[PDB]
């Protein structure tokens, strides 16, 4: 259906030990495609999907060129943050941008994101009209007073609007047959009795993509929301995921649950009970 | 491709 | 303001003794970035483990994934082993195969 290409950008700073580590990721969907690290032997962007491997020489001197200038442009963002914020210079600190595209089922813009953090919290963002700024504080307003004064916002939106989903609708064909594939969860019901009274139902979807699921376990056709255990969804390290939910129900009562399983994979919800 | 940021 | 790691450590496929698998841990939401994790073979660390590159969620916090191949059997006992700022001493986290 629905897809987006999004770059994660961090940079660290570490005084004493050397200029402050940049690393950029790129990702079409929970599929990430390209990596640049500063603290490679050689930083280069380099492919971390099959199908980006196909884009020529051109393609990766580009991409290399566009990371190594945002390296320095990050480490002089540091520097004037720091600034900004009264710190010394004896302490580490983070920034952080993800910015990209998403786009509908038939390749059109459906927003655009150039979002920032400092030290983990939100700095500044570029609303989603992609011509005005949101700013978290007084130092994220000097940023703010800067990029309007470069039209720094009309910079993002010819990005967004053309370069960002151009290439996401190139990846989405080049990697079809993955980036559009959907894989269901393989599901179970597992059974551990805890006491003489209580057990623990567990329902498990494994080996799906994309990452959105929903397990919700029910009793008498009522959502346990509260009583349910979820944990974070995971990756298993083949592209896909994992995740569970855990009920503990009462001895003799495990039929008056069921998991329900939605996935974009499956060609109709499950309704899942144990079955001793 | 990405974009060539600016500076804060 | 800084975050702890969450910790999950499972195996890529239903684990089966004797058989070849994957053995995970998962971190993420924490804050900073600079993270140690080890994969523990009957307490010993495994040598040359993998981990992906570092990403991050909407809420900003870090995620990353560190695997190597393992062969389980009924008797090895494996485990991740995470130190981070927050942190006072190193987290040890148990593999139990039905989690």
């Amino acid at each position: 259906g629905s897809h987006s290409m999004r770059y994660f950008h961090t940079s660290v700073s570490r005084p004493g030990r050397g200029e402050p580590r940049f690393i950029s990721v790129g990702y079409v969907d929970g599929t990430q495609f390209v990596r640049f690290d500063s603290d490679a032997a050689s930083p280069r962007t380099e492919p971390r999907a099959p199908w980006i491997e196909q884009e020529g020489p051109e393609y990766w001197d580009r991409n290399t060129q566009i990371s190594k200038t945002n390296t320095q442009t990050y480490r002089e963002s540091l520097r004037n943050l720091r600034g900004y914020y009264n710190q010394s210079e004896a302490g580490s600190h983070t920034l952080q941008r993800m910015y990209g595209c998403d786009v509908g089922p038939d390749g059109r813009l459906l927003r655009g994101h150039d979002q920032s953090a400092y030290d983990g919290k939100d700095y500044i963002a570029l609303n989603e009209d992609l011509s005005s700024w949101t700013a978290a504080d007084t130092a994220a307003q000097i940023t703010q007073r800067k990029w309007e004064a470069a039209r720094v916002a009309e910079q993002l939106r010819a990005y967004l609007e053309g370069t960002c989903v151009e290439w996401l609708r190139r990846h989405l064909e080049n990697g079809k047959e993955t980036l559009q594939r959907a894989d269901p969860p393989k599901t179970h019901v597992t059974h551990h009795p805890i006491s003489d009274h209580e057990a623990t139902l567990r329902c498990w979807a494994l080996g799906f993509y994309p990452a959105e699921i929903t397990l919700t376990w029910q009793r008498d056709g009522e959502d346990q929301t509260q009583d349910t255990e979820l944990v974070e969804t995971r990756p298993a390290g083949d592209r896909t995921f994992q995740k569970w939910a855990a009920v503990v129900v009462p001895s003799g009562e495990e039929q008056r649950y069921t998991c329900h399983v939605q996935h974009e994979g499956l060609p109709k919800p499950l309704t899942l009970r144990w079955e001793p | 491709s990405e974009l060539e940021i600016k500076r804060y | 303001i800084q975050r702890t790691p969450k910790i999950q450590v499972y195996s890529r496929h239903p684990a089966e003794n004797g058989k070849s698998n994957f053995l995970n841990c998962y971190v993420s939401g924490f804050h900073p970035s600079d993270i140690e994790v080890d994969l523990l073979k009957n307490g010993e660390r495994i040598e040359k483990v993998e981990h992906s590159d570092l990403s991050f969620s909407k809420d900003w916090s870090f995620y990353l994934l560190y695997y190597t191949e393992f062969t389980p059997t009924e008797k090895d006992e494996y485990a991740c082993r995470v130190n981070h700022v927050t942190l006072s001493q190193p987290k040890i986290v148990k593999w139990d195969r039905d989690m």
